[PDB]
């Protein structure tokens, strides 16, 4: 283990000593764009370093090639680097062409110091042993997993390091096998970066309501994919909310009151900024629970809305303008007629932020708006770079959306979220009508060849959102076994497909013995092994390893080779 | 056998739970400590005033601590019943520790004090267990039941009260290697609130439930002068606390009078004073406006109040029946008394404690100059009454001889030629003094 | 030209803010710069006196220039103390005084509007009073003073004018209009009095 | 003067020569005696010292007074307003 | 009813005087600017009122025809307070509303929605000339010459001259309109398709 | 009108700015080899304000 939770403050003080020189800017923050949790963590760190007046550089990175190019362009004066949301699984010193000897200064005296110290922060569990153990430049902020579950891995790695007859070779083989079985494991995430930096801040003691709100947003960002982690971390955020809230409850609403509350936050889509009927119609959970893509789904939706006794016009009215009667009896109405249709899990308790008279807002709606701003905020290797430029630019739009003075941007993000949900819903219903998903014994392939708004899915987050829709829909199909799906989208301008390796997940609210065991996305090593051989001009640069760009001509041979591959 | 027999836990400048999960434990000069329920247990927050040397921290607690004490190098927490104590140094280099107090039947921890040499715990029974920084015990003692404690860098102060003996103070300097004692069980003049506790109070029943004897805080001064404050709303100072024979309990402030005379004439009650520390006329105190005496978490700015002996007479201050008008005649004498007492206190620490900030000698000289300025004003006031003997008596206490020349000029100017010769005689005597 | 047209004869609100930034105010230092009897760099400035800054003691009110206090308030390393006129009682008394005398302005400090705006923006949590009420009362005073100004405008003579007790920001915002109308009225009279 | 030296076809030859010499005169005034202060600097008061900025036009790497600035496009700095005034005037950094 | 009317009027006056998003009292400033240009009106946004207090919005939406005149009276009182130094003859202000509710189709208007608030769209096809509706009506008793005044809300419930003398009998219709002293406002009839 | 130039005052301010900038540079060079940079930032912003004042004065003249 490198940096435990209890010793994060030591790293903070070391960084402060290294680069609290206002004459220059010797600290640079690298953040993976198209990642909400990384954005929230970077906002926390930016506010914190604004407090101590430490000049910092914030660079949003989309692909690994961009990271290496920037590091090559990176000046030598910068003695402190921060990686947010990436770098914890790959050989950075090999990736960035780094040896300890070039960066080491004042080597003497059992100690070592370096002219450039890089601190990574991501929660992907395949912690690179050469990066967590066999280096001093790379500094990782462990969340208690390496120090507790990688003891055998630590011993094997140190045995290999110290050893560079027959029984000696046998033990070397055993240690290497242990290391390898530790590897070849799907990339999974156990904690949220926002919670880790919030714990660090609490250790420093510079917390406030805004930082707690940022931590709530960052944790909520992982609810859709990693709901078990969200349930694990929910009590800590709840206790922090109870602690920080002033005792002057039920106070008269002033234009300056900023209140965080814990209240029923039902698992709908943009409830407070859309009609109840549309919230149900666009909720991924409800859609998966009744398979609304069929014509029977809309009829059954009307069936519920009739069964509760709510007029359809009232349900289709905007949330703010509904009658106060329904707006004050929604909870009881859900209590009466939710278990009937199996949608009892919709009822949930979450955190709601109210800023004076500006109206309330829930964390789920805010993170949906942020993701929408990330996605659609605005010969072959040139237009792709322009797409990277636009994707990175949308990161700053999503970042500035955090400011309470830019609520107009938040409204645009909400509209974009509604439109993106509509587009993903329509694409899913069209796919499930035409049955573009071809079931195999390895993975359920699905490639979009032509159709509407296909240019929207070249954005990685849009493809992930479509994957969330389809995986949620297929999760409620008990007949359909657990199996990953693969999505591709041809970019006509570049004549390339965007293959997105996905992973199955357990249905939300379905908690079992196997549910506690996470699903591991083994598309990483399969993709890399297939690409290393049989050169097909594949572009694997995303920090999310299960996303590649493939030539249109090479798409079919690549998929055939992947079927021949049993790695995943 | 009830009420005051409940030696309920008390901390310097405490606070009741009131109507919330929240509660302030201690409000020292170096910060404050607060508690809150996370719907099942207390999470304790410690914040400091000297932002730049210490850092706020809030920590999980399942025991539900009930007492606190803060210092420059570490803070101590304690429990009322089964009173496990926990001492945590602010710096991470020194490891925090916890231990269990030896608790007996009817025993309840009253107050705890921590000193960079030893840590001492108060007891409802009256025990005086003495420990070290790290928890290893040193000695256990028993005296009259301690109910409050205070610790300077190396000196500590205690008040022993029992239903048999009354309020007796004891001030002793533990020291690095010299356990020098300065007082032991000597009585003290603080008035205890009993009439107001006879079921006639508005929302003060809850506070009296928190603190039966209504003692607010026992902070020291910037130079080590013990100070007392309670429901009587009057500070008490130990002028010559250095000499055991020279005990002097002097009233230095009267909160009700100051509040009334700064309120414009209204005898308002909703203004309550929570003192934190006194430092050379700088008495920091929250002036809460409302029915709740104890402060809140949007903590009111610690507005500073100056010292004023209760020489202000309501009959005299009612000259203008209703910016409250101040009659200058005794106000100047009040300033004279302030300068005299502050000169005594500063001189006490000048030879013993030495210089603290590099300006003590200059402020002492300025204070003496103001002392003789007030003396000259009173001399002129006496000459206004054509009381040559009164002016003669006032002239003896002048310190600066420039003020003596001014006294000569006043005598020759305030229609008192007979005073001129005697002031000149005093000046000639001073020439040889 | 060297001076832009909009800065020819009036001050921009940023200039008024900068000018007001040099007023001394009393603050509570959250640090203690008093170097004990038992290194560090002093402020040793030239636009103001460094003596108080080098001798700050934690939670001991001192007086420093306003913009240094704001710079410290960028962190939690200080705390601003509202002046005595920033209390609800004094604002109410000024409101009553204004409503009582329709022809004369209140005796507020000349920099009250800009000071209120700066403190509300950057020191919103250093007031014993509810800020939502202070903002409303400040706005009410501004409206009442505007109403008084408009009625005092109906007596724009050609010789002189007396704007007694008027604040600084209002004067700055009314300068280009009044100083130009007055010039034209003077010019007309002088042309008439050409004999 | 600190922004750009530029379509001159709209001006007569006398006006063009006047501008060319007037730039020289302005520079001479800036470097004559009042060189410690920047006479061409911003006329807005320096309300704040440290600000955040975003790179509009990528300029690669530019050496500042003490360290160096890597003006990566779509990247945000948080540095002193004093040493970035000229770059913002030229049109490289946008945020305030 | 007078107590409830005063309660609602005071609540709306507080809403006007206090509502603000960020350091700017939007409605106060808008009212002041409208008074400055002799525009005795105010455009009130619905989401603002809803966010201020849902109870006020519910009471408004229940019986708008009775709530709105009280709001106009409160607006007039606020205008007098913050546009004229105390110690008149200011016309009652006209309220203007802006909302984002779902636009009900024109043919969907039915037996319900009566006396409610409705948002819809259309195309104007006819604009009649401006007629005059009285707001202040000076009136004269016919026989005993007892002159009084009447204030008309112009919000028809679902008003006529009083049917008694009100201080000899003077007849059941003892009142005549005093045209030269009454006050009138313009009203236009539009036809939507 | 153009008011008379205060030659002595401007000379004293120019000398003060020269020596202050030299002192700031010396402090920075010494620091370039505690971490209480607050006074250094104060000198920087104070010198900036003074320079802005003199710049505005000269350009108005
Ligand atoms: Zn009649």
């Amino acid at each position: 283990m490198y940096y435990g939770i209890s010793q994060f403050s030591e790293a903070y003080n070391k960084i402060l000593r290294n680069s609290s020189s206002h004459s220059s800017c010797q600290l640079v923050i690298f953040v993976s764009c198209l990642n909400i949790d990384a954005l929230c963590a970077t906002k926390m760190l930016s506010l914190l370093f604004k407090k101590q007046l430490v000049q910092s550089q914030i660079v949003p990175i989309f692909g690994y090639s961009e990271l290496r190019r920037h590091y090559s362009q990176l000046d030598d004066n910068i003695n402190s680097l921060l990686l947010v949301g990436f770098g914890g699984v790959i050989d950075l010193e090999a990736f960035l062409e780094i040896d300890p000897q070039e960066y080491v200064i004042d080597t003497d005296s059992g100690e070592q110091s370096f002219r450039r110290d890089i601190y990574v922060l991501d929660a992907h569990r395949p912690w690179n042993l050469d990066n967590i153990f066999g280096s001093q430049i790379i500094q990782c902020f462990d969340d208690g997993t390496v120090d507790d579950t990688l003891g055998e891995q630590k011993e094997a790695y140190y045995k290999l390091l110290e050893l560079d007859r027959k029984q000696r070779k046998k033990q070397i083989h055993e240690y290497e096998g242990v290391l390898e079985e530790y590897y070849s494991q799907g990339t999974t995430v156990v904690n949220s970066i926002s919670a880790q930096i919030y714990s660090l801040l609490s250790a420093i003691g510079e917390t406030n309501l805004s930082n707690l709100w940022l931590n709530i947003l960052g944790t909520t960002s992982l609810d859709i994919a990693y709901a078990q982690v969200y349930n694990r971390l929910y009590p800590l955020l709840q206790d922090e909310v109870k602690r920080l809230t002033p005792s002057s409850r039920n106070s008269v609403k002033t234009p300056d009151t900023l209140t965080l509350n814990i209240q029923p936050d039902y698992y709908l889509f943009l409830l407070r900024h859309s009609s109840l009927y549309d919230s149900f119609y666009y909720s991924n959970y409800v859609n998966a629970k009744l398979s609304l893509w069929n014509e029977n789904g809309k009829k059954r939706l009307h069936k519920m809305f009739a069964r509760m006794g709510i007029p359809l016009s009232t349900a289709q009215e905007t949330w703010l303008y509904m009658d106060h009667s329904i707006k004050r009896e929604l909870g009881i109405i859900f209590d009466k007629n939710l278990d009937r249709y199996g949608l009892q899990d919709i009822i949930r308790d979450g955190f709601v932020r109210t800023l004076g008279y500006r109206g309330s807002i829930s964390a789920s709606e805010f993170v949906e708006a942020l993701t929408a701003l990330l996605e659609v905020g605005n010969n072959s290797a040139q237009k792709l770079t322009n797409l990277r430029k636009r994707w990175v630019s949308n990161f700053w739009l999503s970042w500035d959306a955090l400011d309470d003075r830019k609520v107009e941007l938040l409204n645009r993000g909400i509209q974009l979220a509604q439109d993106l949900q509509r587009a993903i819903f329509n694409t899913g219903v069209a796919i499930l009508e035409k049955k573009l998903i071809k079931h195999l014994r390895i993975y359920r392939l699905c490639v979009l060849q032509d159709g509407p708004d296909l240019d929207l899915y070249r954005n990685p987050l849009t493809l992930l959102r479509l994957g969330n829709w389809l995986i949620e829909c297929c999760a409620e199909s008990e007949d359909k076994q657990l199996l990953p799906m693969v999505l591709a989208s041809i970019d006509e301008n570049t004549d390339t497909y965007l293959v997105a390796g996905l992973t199955p997940r357990y249905p939300r609210g379905l908690d079992t013995i196997h549910t506690k065991k996470p699903i591991l996305n083994n598309f990483s090593m399969a993709f890399q092994q297939i690409t290393a051989e049989t050169d097909a001009k594949v572009r694997i640069d995303n920090f999310e390893s299960s996303i590649i760009e493939i030539r249109r001509e090479d798409l079919s041979p690549f998929l055939e080779k992947l079927t021949l591959s049993g790695l995943l | 056998n009830t009420g005051k027999f409940r030696y309920m836990p008390f901390s310097p400048a405490g606070t009741p739970f009131g109507f919330t999960d929240r509660r302030y434990l201690t409000m020292n000069e170096v910060g404050y400590v607060s508690t809150v329920k996370n719907s099942e247990q207390y999470s304790i927050t410690v914040s400091f005033f000297d932002v730049g040397r210490f850092r706020e921290y809030h920590f999980e607690d399942l025991f539900g601590y009930d007492l606190c004490f803060l210092n420059e190098k570490g803070t101590l927490f304690g429990q009322s019943k089964t009173g496990q104590i926990q001492y945590r140094p602010h710096d991470s280099i020194h490891s925090n520790w916890t231990k269990i107090i030896p608790l007996q039947a009817g025993e309840r921890i009253t107050s705890v004090a921590a000193t960079p040499v030893r840590v001492i715990v108060g007891t409802s029974l009256g025990y005086f267990r003495s420990f070290n920084q790290f928890g290893v015990p040193f000695a256990v003692e028993k005296t009259s039941p301690i109910v409050a404690l205070t610790a300077q860098n190396y000196r500590v102060f205690s008040v022993h009260y029992s239903q048999f003996h009354g309020l007796s103070y004891s001030l002793s300097e533990l020291g690095t290697s010299s356990k020098r004692y300065y007082k032991r069980e000597c009585p003290l003049p603080m008035s205890l609130p009993n009439i107001n506790s006879d079921m006639k109070k508005d929302a003060n029943l809850d506070y009296y439930n928190f603190n039966p004897m209504g003692i607010k805080s026992l902070f020291f001064s910037s130079y080590g002068d013990p100070c007392i404050f309670g429901s009587d709303n009057t500070l008490l100072l130990l002028s010559k606390w250095r000499s055991p024979e020279e005990s002097k309990w002097l009233p230095i402030l009267d909160s009700n009078m100051e509040i009334w005379k700064m309120s414009g004439g209204k005898e308002t009650t909703d203004i309550h004073v929570w003192p934190l520390a006194l430092a050379y006329d700088t008495l920091n105190c929250i002036l809460v406006k409302g029915k709740h005496i104890w402060p809140e978490f949007p903590l009111p700015l610690p507005s500073e109040m100056e010292i004023r002996m209760p020489v202000f007479v309501k009959s005299k201050l009612l000259e203008e029946n209703k910016e409250i008008q101040i009659p200058v005649s005794m106000a100047a004498e009040e300033e004279y008394l302030r300068s005299k007492v502050l000169s005594e206190l500063l001189t006490d620490t000048l030879e013993n404690d030495g210089e603290m900030y590099g300006n003590e000698n200059e402020v002492l000289a300025a204070l003496n100059g103001a002392y003789d300025k007030a003396l000259l004003r009173l001399f002129a006031s006496a000459c206004s009454d054509q009381n040559v003997e009164k002016a003669l008596s006032l002239a003896h206490e002048l310190k600066q001889d420039r003020a003596l020349t001014a006294a000569v000029k006043i005598s020759e100017r305030a229609e008192l030629p007979s005073l001129v010769k005697k002031i000149n005689n005093i000046r000639e005597a001073r020439y040889e003094q | 030209m060297s001076l832009p047209a909009h800065l020819q004869q009036t001050f921009s609100p940023e200039e008024i803010q900068f000018i007001v930034e040099n007023e001394p105010i009393k603050i509570f230092p959250r640090i203690t710069t008093r170097q004990k009897i038992r290194n560090h760099t002093r402020w040793q400035l030239i636009t103001t006196d460094d003596k108080a800054l080098n001798n700050m003691v934690a939670m001991r009110s001192t007086e420093v220039v306003l913009w240094i206090a704001l710079l410290l308030k960028q962190q939690s390393k200080c705390s601003i103390v509202a002046p005595q006129w920033l209390t609800t009682k004094e604002l109410d008394r000024k409101i009553q005084y204004e409503k009582t005398h329709p022809d004369r302005f209140s005796e507020l400090p000349w920099n009250w509007l800009v000071l209120a705006r700066i403190l509300f923006n950057k020191a919103k949590d250093d007031f014993h009073d509810p800020i939502h009420e202070l903002r409303g009362k400040i706005q009410d005073l501004r409206e009442i003073r505007q109403i008084k100004v408009l009625k005092g405008l109906k007596y724009l003579n050609e010789s002189h004018l007396q704007l007694d007790n008027l604040s600084l920001l209002e004067i700055n915002e009314l300068r280009p209009f009044i100083t130009e109308i007055m010039d034209k009225l003077r010019e007309i009279h002088t042309a008439s009095l050409t004999a | 003067n600190g922004l750009d030296l530029m379509d001159t076809n709209n001006l007569s030859h006398q006006e063009q020569e006047y501008l060319k010499e007037y730039c020289d005169l302005i520079t001479d005034l800036k470097s004559g005696d009042l060189v410690d202060i920047d006479l061409s600097g911003s006329l807005v008061p320096p309300s704040d010292v440290f600000i955040d900025v975003r790179v509009l036009k990528d300029a690669g790497e530019i050496q500042t007074e003490y360290g160096v600035f890597n003006l990566i496009k779509d990247s945000q700095f948080f540095v002193r307003q004093s040493d970035v005034e000229r770059l913002i005037q030229q049109g490289y950094l946008q945020k305030i | 009813n007078d107590d409830d009317n005063t309660e609602i009027i005071k609540s709306f006056k507080n809403f006007i005087l206090e509502f603000r998003l960020d350091s700017q009292f939007i409605y106060r400033d808008q009212l002041r600017n409208n008074i400055l240009v002799k525009n005795y009106s105010l455009t009130v946004n619905m989401e603002h009122l809803i966010g201020y207090n849902e109870d006020i919005y519910k009471k408004l939406s229940d019986e708008p025809s009775d709530i709105i005149p009280l709001f106009e009276t409160a607006i007039t009182q606020v205008a007098k307070r913050i546009s004229i130094l105390s110690r008149n003859s200011l016309p009652t202000f006209q309220l203007i509303l802006n909302s984002n509710a779902n636009q009900i189709p024109l043919r969907d208007l039915d037996s319900e929605h009566v006396s409610k608030i409705v948002r819809l769209s259309g195309i104007i096809i006819s604009t009649s000339v401006l007629s005059s509706r009285a707001t202040y009506l000076s009136i004269m008793c016919r026989n005993c010459r007892h002159t009084t005044s009447i204030t008309i809300n112009n919000f028809n419930s679902i008003v006529s001259l009083p049917r008694s003398c009100l201080s000899k009998n003077c007849g059941p219709d003892p009142y005549i309109i005093i045209h030269e002293s009454s006050k009138f406002i313009d009203q236009q009839f539009l036809k939507l398709q | 009108e153009l008011l008379p130039y205060p030659h002595q005052l401007m000379k004293r301010l120019l000398n003060r700015i020269s020596m202050q900038s030299q002192l700031i540079e010396n402090i920075s060079m010494g620091f370039l080899d505690n971490e209480s940079k607050l006074p250094l930032l104060c000198m920087e912003t104070e010198l900036e304000r003074l320079k802005f004042v003199i710049r505005s004065y000269i350009r108005c003249r």
